[PDB]
């Protein structure tokens, strides 16, 4: 009954900052603020009145709360929300995120500030409409509808230093793999809908009506492929992941779009709530080339970044690789892996918004993102080096931070279903702590490569300095006492690893 | 006596004959001759099958054709005598300027 | 050896197909009338021998 | 058979519509007056729109042998006279610039509407055959309306001769089909058969060569992007819609209605042109810096998806609300996208604006305009919000429930490539560029009416859904 105002809040939210912008340039960035914070308040509010902690794990489908309203009973098509352990963790990321991305952004005081905060609203709308819904068809409804939005911030507020042309790129290229992929996801829920009604003769896009499908093995494994195509596309699996780095690089400037658009991990959800629930025997048998492509992207998105000169795409292959280990996770069958996984995205997701939101404030400071123009910048800045260096610190894999609980829960998991793959991903692990140190190195110590880099830089304001330090005592805490965490989603995790291994 | 097919295999002479005539020709005088050619083509084959089935359909089929075709030959005359007043020619390939 | 990200450029082969073909067809629009029409003929013939053929 | 009072009233938007043809053209042979005559022939159009409740309250029966009136032809009259409103709403503002005489417009205009309405209603090959030249020939007039132009009369003189050749292939191809059939009925075409006689086929062929040309499906498509660019904005406005509605309507009631359309042969020569019309209408408008031009292309490619939910039609049952949901929102957005090109080229001074670098940073001068081209945009690409979507997801729910998995695949490849050439152009609206009347304020009006209904309908698809299923045919 909460849940419509989940995904409202942001829509009204969103509107009336364009609509208060004609009462003054500097009110859309407040009233973009007071939504967010609602919508954060009120999943914090489902959070302590669900009692997540002592649930247990009766089976799919188990829903702490639901909501249901016809949208086009023609095809049984419904407004379906239900939220349970994992989609409330997500929906608490997506709203935290989304009030950083507000006060990240919070210095622009352009002539069409409106409009960028409603697109941002509406990208965070759909992030959280797409971890309510469990109607197929509202779910890739969301899914598709968070891209407009998406592709018009990039398009138009993106990187100013980059030309026009470089930004339509970025954002045709984001657009059309991840629309594409959502278009063979529609294919697999419109065969899938279709084998359900020759089944049993009624038209229904729900999720929990199309569990119980019989079909024949083959069929069940086309299925799969188009939900995993869509899902890899948008984890990014290697190869389906070259859209990823030019859109952050193309991003709008001050890092919100980084953290309302991509740090929310919705592939991976997908992949624990449908691909696994809906076809378990296709993913077992998928579950061999799905984890190589994991151990694939870990590798090649380490050596990726790396090699980047660019430190915002050296951050977005950062992210590639993580998404590897969490890819290795969900096709394993094990609830310490899915645990870690879990806590892997919500670690991933605060880590790379601290890496991404730095990186836009040096950006603002030096007005430039190469690396090898900025160094030795440990001695020309007050807060930001040190910042940095814990969350490069965080990204490889740092005992302390939630990045380690999440990333060894995940291989003590593996390791018990898959060895070889495991010990491979470890030394990914080493590889992630290559590309940290040589990110550190190449951008704040040394001596400067540059006149920019060479002379004294202003300190971070009290704004952006409480929001690094925030998502400083998050991962921290996370690291320390992640219980919380792993109690809020153990039932929802529990359900989900006993349907795919008591169907197998 | 006569075969329907053999009315047939006339009509789709003519038809086609009328069809080269529209292709080889730059003259758009010659190109509305071939078209002229062509619904007359179709509608004697209009008017052997309903000779062959004994009903007045193929006639009345035919009268829609030729009022089809003088309606057609009063455009393209039209559009001819346009052609020749603001190009001086009525060479079809000159009139391609639109491409791409 | 990895820093052109060649599974990127992979990936960006279809698009490079597409430019490919869609230049390859607009050649066949080249705005001739009597072309459009030795088109539509062959468009006949081949109709017409599809359907002779099954 | 006679005409029963009961068959004058299912008659009544065609009486309407040829009773406003005359009392126009009476009134233009009395004095040319501009304002008075698009009145006249918008209220004969709006007359005829809301007759359609009379229609509809008669019931669903044979008038003639000719003719058909039950919901579908209800729903396909509705949407030919939707088109053509718009298009004399439209033509207003641009002809007020025009130097000739204005009134002969409406004329051509009604008439074409008139063959709209009959093809909606046909059920012969007659109908069929005289609905087609009543469309084509009126816009022959409408195309090559601005005669002065290079480009009106070399797309005037394309049209008029590629349309004479479809229609004596058309022709030739319905007195094969009779032959072979001795019935020009659409329900008697293979019933005297088995059903792949050779004669029967070929007839079908060569019709198939006229009706695709007049669909604009490949290879019969080259006229397509020419005679869009050439001919004068309202005019393209209406050659879009209301023709390819109209032509594509009676085609659907053709298939449905005739035994021939369940032989294999024919699905998959069917087949085959639809897959290329999507691939190669998609793969044409990459590069194209005209949006007359890309919007020709662009009808292929949906045209083709049309095709793609009538191949399915025997099959399945989805099919004919398929096609009414896709043609009620490919309307809406072609009205949208070709009515803002025409409030852009209006008034009438010459050549119109459809070079891209025109509509390059239109949000800066007109805002309104840029906001509706772009939601057409994202319609046309079949974005969700977008009633352009939910055709496509009804193309997509068709071509799955029939295993039609290679015109799956080609909808889905066409997408992805319509995707870009689309966005290039919402994109270009908002980049950085280096009317005072009521009738342009109407054409405005419109445009925006389009625009949220795509998106309203986009949103909540249900009325449309509801309206398009009562909208069923006689069985
Ligand atoms: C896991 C693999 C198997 C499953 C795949 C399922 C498909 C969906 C998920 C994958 C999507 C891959 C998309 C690849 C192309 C991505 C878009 C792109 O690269 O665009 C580049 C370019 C835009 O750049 P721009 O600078 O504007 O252009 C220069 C001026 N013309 O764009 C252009 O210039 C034109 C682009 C037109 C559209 C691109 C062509 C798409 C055709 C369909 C491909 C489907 C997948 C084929 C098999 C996989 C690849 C081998
Ligand atoms: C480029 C992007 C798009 C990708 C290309 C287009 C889609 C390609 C899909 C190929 C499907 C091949 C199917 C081959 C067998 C067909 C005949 C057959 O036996 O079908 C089985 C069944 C219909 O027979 P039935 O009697 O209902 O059997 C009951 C089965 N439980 O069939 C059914 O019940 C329906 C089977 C549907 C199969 C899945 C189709 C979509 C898969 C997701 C997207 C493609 C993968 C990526
Ligand atoms: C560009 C677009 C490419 C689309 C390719 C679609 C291929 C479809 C092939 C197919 O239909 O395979 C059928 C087979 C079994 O499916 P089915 O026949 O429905 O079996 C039911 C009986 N129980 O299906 C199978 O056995 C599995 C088919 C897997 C297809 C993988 C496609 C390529 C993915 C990686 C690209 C690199
Ligand atoms: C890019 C590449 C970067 C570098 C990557 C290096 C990868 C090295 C891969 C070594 C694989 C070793 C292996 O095969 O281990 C498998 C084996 C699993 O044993 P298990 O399956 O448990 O047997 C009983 C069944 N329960 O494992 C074991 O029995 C022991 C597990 C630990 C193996 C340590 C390997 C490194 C030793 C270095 C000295
Ligand atoms: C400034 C002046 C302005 C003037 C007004 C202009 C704008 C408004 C236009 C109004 C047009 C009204 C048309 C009404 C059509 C339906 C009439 C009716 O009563 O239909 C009912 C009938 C079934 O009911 P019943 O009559 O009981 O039949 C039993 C057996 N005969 O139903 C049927 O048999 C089928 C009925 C549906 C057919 C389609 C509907 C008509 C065409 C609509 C085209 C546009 C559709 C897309 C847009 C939808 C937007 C929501
Ligand atoms: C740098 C300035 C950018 C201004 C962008 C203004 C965007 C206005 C969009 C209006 C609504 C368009 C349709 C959306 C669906
Ligand atoms: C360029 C467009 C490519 C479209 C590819 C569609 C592939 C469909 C394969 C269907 C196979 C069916 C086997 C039974």
């Amino acid at each position: 009954m909460l849940l419509p105002w989940l995904i409202l809040i942001p829509f009204i939210g969103g509107f009336l900052c364009w609509q208060t912008e004609r009462f003054g340039v500097k009110v859309p960035r407040w009233i973009a603020l007071i939504t967010m914070g609602l919508t954060l308040a009120l999943s914090l509010q489902l959070w302590l009145q669900g009692g997540y902690s002592l649930t247990q794990s009766a089976g799919i489908p188990q829903w702490q709360s639901e909501f249901d309203m016809p949208w086009i009973p023609r095809f049984g098509i419904s407004i379906h929300l239900a939220i349970d352990g994992l989609s409330l963790l997500m929906v608490v990321l997506t709203g935290l995120l989304g009030v950083l991305a507000v006060l990240c952004s919070w210095k622009e005081i352009e002539k069409y500030q409106g409009f960028f905060h409603l697109n941002l609203m509406w990208i965070l709308g759909g992030v959280i409409g797409v971890f309510l819904a469990i109607d197929m068809f509202l779910f890739f409804f969301f899914w598709e509808m968070m891209l407009v939005p998406m592709y018009f911030l990039i398009a138009l507020w993106g990187h100013k230093a980059s030309d026009g042309k470089t930004r339509i790129t970025a954002a045709t290229k984001f657009f059309i793999y991840t629309q594409a992929s959502g278009l063979v996801m529609l294919i697999a829920i419109l065969a899938l809908v279709f084998v359900h009604y020759n089944a049993t003769g009624v038209w229904t896009f729900n999720y929990e009506e199309l569990l119980n499908t019989p079909m024949s093995s083959g069929v069940e494994y086309l299925l799969m492929l188009g939900f995993f195509i869509a899902f890899a596309v948008k984890m990014p699996v290697v190869p389906l992941h070259g859209w990823l780095p030019d859109a952050h690089s193309q991003a709008p400037t001050a890092g919100s779009v980084d953290l309302a658009g991509i740090l929310l991990k919705t592939a991976a959800y997908g992949l624990l709530r449908f691909s696994l629930p809906l076809f378990p025997n296709a993913s077992a048998e998928f579950a061999p080339i799905a984890m190589w492509l994991g151990v694939i992207g870990i590798f090649y998105g380490a050596w990726m970044a790396f090699a980047q000169t660019d430190i915002k795409r050296l951050i977005a292959y950062t992210s590639v690789s993580h998404m590897g280990f969490v890819l290795i996770a969900i096709y394993t069958g094990s609830q310490l892996a899915y645990q870690g996984a879990v806590i892997q995205m919500i670690a991933h997701g605060l880590s790379a918004a601290g890496l991404f939101i730095l990186c836009g404030q040096l950006y603002e400071r030096i007005h430039t993102r190469d690396m090898r123009m900025m160094g030795g910048l440990w001695s020309k800045m007050k807060w930001l080096p040190a910042l940095s260096l814990f969350f490069a610190v965080a990204t490889l894999g740092m005992p302390g931070t939630g990045n380690f609980v999440g990333e060894f829960m995940i291989l003590f998991g593996s390791f018990q279903v898959v060895p070889v793959i495991t010990v491979i991903s470890t030394f990914g692990l080493v590889f992630a702590s290559v590309y940290s140190l040589a990110m550190l190195h190449r951008a704040y110590f040394g001596k400067a490569k540059s006149q920019i880099a060479s002379q004294e830089l202003p300190g971070m304001s009290l704004r952006e300095l409480f929001m690094i330090l925030l998502l400083v005592v998050l991962l921290v805490l996370l690291g320390f006492y992640p219980q919380p965490i792993l109690d809020t989603s153990h039932s929802a995790i529990g359900n989900i690893q006993q349907w795919f291994v008591n169907s197998v | 006596m006569i075969p329907l097919q053999h009315g047939l295999i006339l009509a789709a002479i003519l038809f086609v004959l009328g069809l080269t005539g529209l292709v080889i020709r730059r003259n758009l005088l010659f190109m509305l001759i071939g078209l002229e050619i062509m619904i007359n083509a179709s509608a004697l084959a209009f008017v052997v099958a309903g000779s062959y089935w004994g009903q007045t359909d193929g006639q009345v089929m035919y009268i829609l054709a030729i009022s089809l075709a003088a309606a057609e030959a009063s455009i393209g005359l039209a559009l001819l005598l346009q052609l020749h007043r603001r190009r001086q020619n009525l060479n079809i390939d000159s009139v391609s300027e639109m491409r791409g | 050896l990895l820093k052109r990200d060649p599974l990127n450029s992979m990936m960006n082969i279809p698009a490079v197909l597409s430019r490919f073909a869609g230049k390859g067809l607009l050649l066949s629009e080249n705005g001739y009338l009597r072309w459009y029409v030795a088109s539509m003929s062959i468009g006949a013939v081949v109709v017409l021998a599809l359907l002779m053929v099954l | 058979m006679t005409i029963t009072p009961q068959n004058l009233i299912a008659l009544l938007p065609l009486l309407i519509v040829g009773l406003t043809v005359v009392v126009v053209m009476l009134s233009i042979a009395w004095r040319r007056n501009h304002f008075l005559n698009a009145t006249l022939s918008v209220i004969g159009l709006n007359a005829a729109l809301v007759s359609l409740w009379f229609v509809g309250q008669a019931g669903a029966m044979d008038v003639t042998p000719l003719m058909r009136v039950d919901g579908f032809a209800m729903l396909y009259t509705g949407l030919v006279l939707l088109a053509s409103l718009a298009t004399c709403t439209f033509a207003y503002p641009w002809l007020e610039g025009y130097n000739d005489n204005k009134d002969e417009f409406y004329l051509l205009v009604l008439i074409a509407a008139l063959g709209g309405i009959l093809l909606a209603n046909a059920n012969h090959l007659a109908s069929l055959f005289l609905g087609i030249e009543l469309i084509s020939l009126p816009l022959f007039g409408l195309v090559g309306y601005a005669f002065r132009q290079k480009r009106s009369l070399e797309a005037s003189i394309k049209y008029t001769i590629l349309s004479a050749a479809a229609s004596s292939f058309l022709l030739f191809g319905m007195a094969l089909v009779y032959a072979q059939s001795g019935d020009l009925s659409f329900v008697a075409l293979g019933k005297n058969l088995m059903l792949n006689e050779p004669l029967l086929l070929a007839g079908f062929g060569l019709m198939i060569v006229g009706l695709g040309f007049k669909l604009s499906l490949v290879p019969f498509h080259l006229w397509t992007p020419d005679v869009y660019q050439g001919a004068p904005a309202p005019v393209s406005t209406f050659l879009a819609t209301a023709s390819k509605i109209a032509i594509f309507g009676v085609v659907m009631r053709l298939f449905l209605y005739a035994p021939v359309g369940d032989s294999e042969a024919i699905r998959v020569v069917l087949a085959i042109i639809a897959f290329a019309s999507i691939i190669f209408g998609n793969l044409m408008a990459l590069s194209q810096t005209n949006i007359k031009r890309l919007l020709g292309y662009s009808s292929i490619s949906h045209l083709g998806y049309l095709l793609v939910a009538l191949i399915a039609l025997q099959t399945g049952e989805m099919s004919m609300e398929a096609v009414g949901v896709y043609l009620a929102g490919y309307l809406f957005s072609s009205l949208g996208a070709f009515g803002v090109v025409s409030l852009m080229s209006s008034p009438y001074r010459g050549p119109d604006a459809d070079s891209l670098f025109s509509y390059r940073g239109l949000f800066w001068h007109r805002p309104i305009l840029a906001a509706v081209m772009t939601v057409m945009m994202l319609s046309l690409a079949g974005i969700p919000m977008t009633l352009g979507f939910i055709g496509k997801f009804y193309v997509l729910a068709v071509g799955v429930q029939a295993h039609l998995w290679w015109l799956v695949g080609a909808v889905v490849v066409g997408s992805a490539i319509g995707l870009y050439y689309y966005l290039r152009v919402a994109v270009s609206l908002y980049l950085h560029a280096p009317p005072s009347n009521w009738q342009y304020s109407a054409g405005g009006i419109v445009v925006l009416i389009s625009a949220l209904l795509v998106l309203v309908l986009g949103v909540w698809p249900q009325p449309l859904i509801s309206i398009v299923r009562l909208a069923m045919p006689l069985m």
